[PDB]
């Protein structure tokens, strides 16, 4: 993947600079709210022992990456669907008029959708969208895996999201802008240019999660 | 979602929102706070 | 039940002696420090519109009486647990055990604990516990109710505690010793034998609250 390779180089450059080992760290100087992501994962359900992984994006669309490596996405209009086959082939349909062959996957998606709306909190609900973000192409979940410390989510647009279990912190890595959004334990949403974190430094909490992120991107490339 | 639909792992549940919990506690009746 | 009946007879006796309508009051002679209670409610928060009532005992243990008529206690070690069902079946476990049927109730109890520790004062902080107190069986909250003027807390060891909202005075009644501990506005704690208040008299402040406590105990027995 070209985007994962860029992300790795971006992360190696910042991590090699040891951004928390500075006389004076000025993390705030790296903030660039112009790099706010349009899409991130706001909810997820790991039923991979039977069906797969369901999730919600911040625009309230939902998706499922099924165990057979196909994906079904329901847009936020509640009726439009996109089906992505194992090999990435994309097709479009609706809940109202769909191939009979997708009826079971549609039903499973609705179970996931409903489980998430009834039971799960929406992450990033405090970030308000901008005009022109509604035209953005919806990404789908390309792959994911879980570690002792986090769940790693790789979206088809190139972005990598890492959700840390213990403290509910999250990283959203955008290789297209060489930027990262950090959601801290207080749910504050800050977006940084990696180049500026290298120059101006960053605190130890973010520095360590960026080392973790590099380990996870190496793993994604190994697979 | 179906009656048999019991995901073993998932993101944080609504009840596990401690910021809303602590919030409501501040709006509800409670014992005496420090003055 | 049988402890409430004893408490009512003790309160009837003291109130019938009209202890504040004396030519001479010697309330100090009714003090008996040997009856100072082991346990009392030091903090509480009313979340009964959704979850229930969480409280802290003076030994820093935490409890909650959920709206489903069940109770869960977190001992002062920070991990041990005791779960009392509607039937009264006492089951003991730990937070480390990660029980699944109670995972949610544990999370809410921890949230109660956190709010109380960071926002609420510990009533009776000036009480230095004695030796052998740490070996006493931890009680739980059998029932409670709120009037416009006070909260009534009935513990499983038979103690009834009444906290008055406006002036922060508090009664801790012990039927086993026919005693009462009174915490006045200045947070001064005094423990008395009810029978000696009959014999030596007391101020109208304590006498009026013992009248009130009697009507509250009558309420607990009507339910």
């Amino acid at each position: 993947d070209c985007h994962l390779s860029d992300m790795l180089q971006q992360l190696h450059s910042v991590n090699a600079s040891k951004p928390s080992e500075r006389g004076l760290v000025r993390q705030e100087e790296a903030e660039d709210p112009a790099c706010i992501p349009i899409f991130w994962v706001s909810k997820w359900v790991d039923y991979s022992d039977k069906y797969g992984l369901g999730y919600q994006l911040c625009d309230n669309s939902v998706g499922v990456l099924f165990n057979d490596s196909t994906r079904l996405i329901l847009y936020n209009d509640g009726d439009s669907l996109q089906y992505i086959e194992r090999d990435g082939t994309e097709s479009y349909l609706t809940v109202s008029s769909h191939p009979n062959s997708l009826m079971k996957k549609i039903t499973l998606l609705k179970y996931f959708r409903n489980y998430m709306s009834e039971h799960l909190l929406k992450a990033g609900a405090n970030i308000t969208p901008r005009e022109g973000d509604e035209l953005a192409r919806l990404p789908y979940l390309r792959t994911w895996f879980r570690t002792r410390s986090a769940i790693i989510l790789h979206l088809s647009n190139g972005s990598v999201q890492i959700n840390f279990f213990q403290d509910h912190t999250k990283l959203i890595l955008c290789p297209l802008m060489a930027a990262v959004t950090y959601i801290d334990e207080k749910r504050d949403f800050r977006t940084y240019r990696l180049s500026l974190l290298e120059e101006y430094g960053c605190c130890k909490e973010l520095a360590s999660r960026l080392r973790y992120a590099r380990t996870m991107v190496d793993k994604l490339l190994s697979s | 979602t179906y009656e048999t639909f019991d995901p073993p792992l998932h993101s944080t549940a609504i009840y596990a929102d401690e910021e809303e919990f602590s919030k409501h506690c501040g709006l509800s009746l409670s014992s005496t706070p420090p003055g």
